[PDB]
Formats: structure tokens, C-alpha cells, sequence
């Protein structure tokens, strides 16, 4: 059996703090 | 490996890799630490 995901399951990539931002 | 071998000769070694991570650091040089101060300017140098 399958589902879909949705836009669950992202992470915050590295222990930096970022804010008010649109980062790649 | 014999003594009278210089290419021919053991040699030892150790490879040190750091790891600069934007983690809190583990690992630091004997710099001592000094008291923190605000609203001045100040050099700093937090974790290196």
C-alpha cells in the first residue's frame, strides 16, 4: 500500500539560525 | 621492514582532521576565556 507524502518532511539543514528569508 | 633499509623504512603516521561544523565545538586551543561585555565594541572571538 502507498500514500502521498504531501510538503511534509523537511529539516533544517545546518545548526545555523536564518530568519525573515528565502534561502536555497 | 629492516633497519638497513631511506624510501624502504617505516615510517609513522597521524593525520589530524578537524571538523568545523556550525555545531556548538568540542575541541578548543588553550586560549583562555575572558568575561563577556555588551553595548561597547569589543573584539571577540567566540569559539574561533
Amino acid at each position: 500500500a502507498y500514500t502521498n507524502s504531501f510538503t511534509r518532511g523537511v529539516y533544517y539543514p545546518d545548526k545555523v539560525f536564518r530568519s525573515s528569508v528565502l534561502h536555497s | 621492514f629492516q633497519p638497513t633499509n631511506v624510501g624502504y623504512q617505516p615510517y609513522r603516521v597521524v593525520v589530524l582532521s578537524f571538523e568545523l561544523l556550525h555545531a556548538p565545538a568540542t575541541v578548543c586551543g588553550p586560549k583562555k576565556s575572558t568575561n563577556l561585555v555588551k553595548n561597547k565594541c569589543v573584539n571577540f572571538n567566540f569559539n574561533g
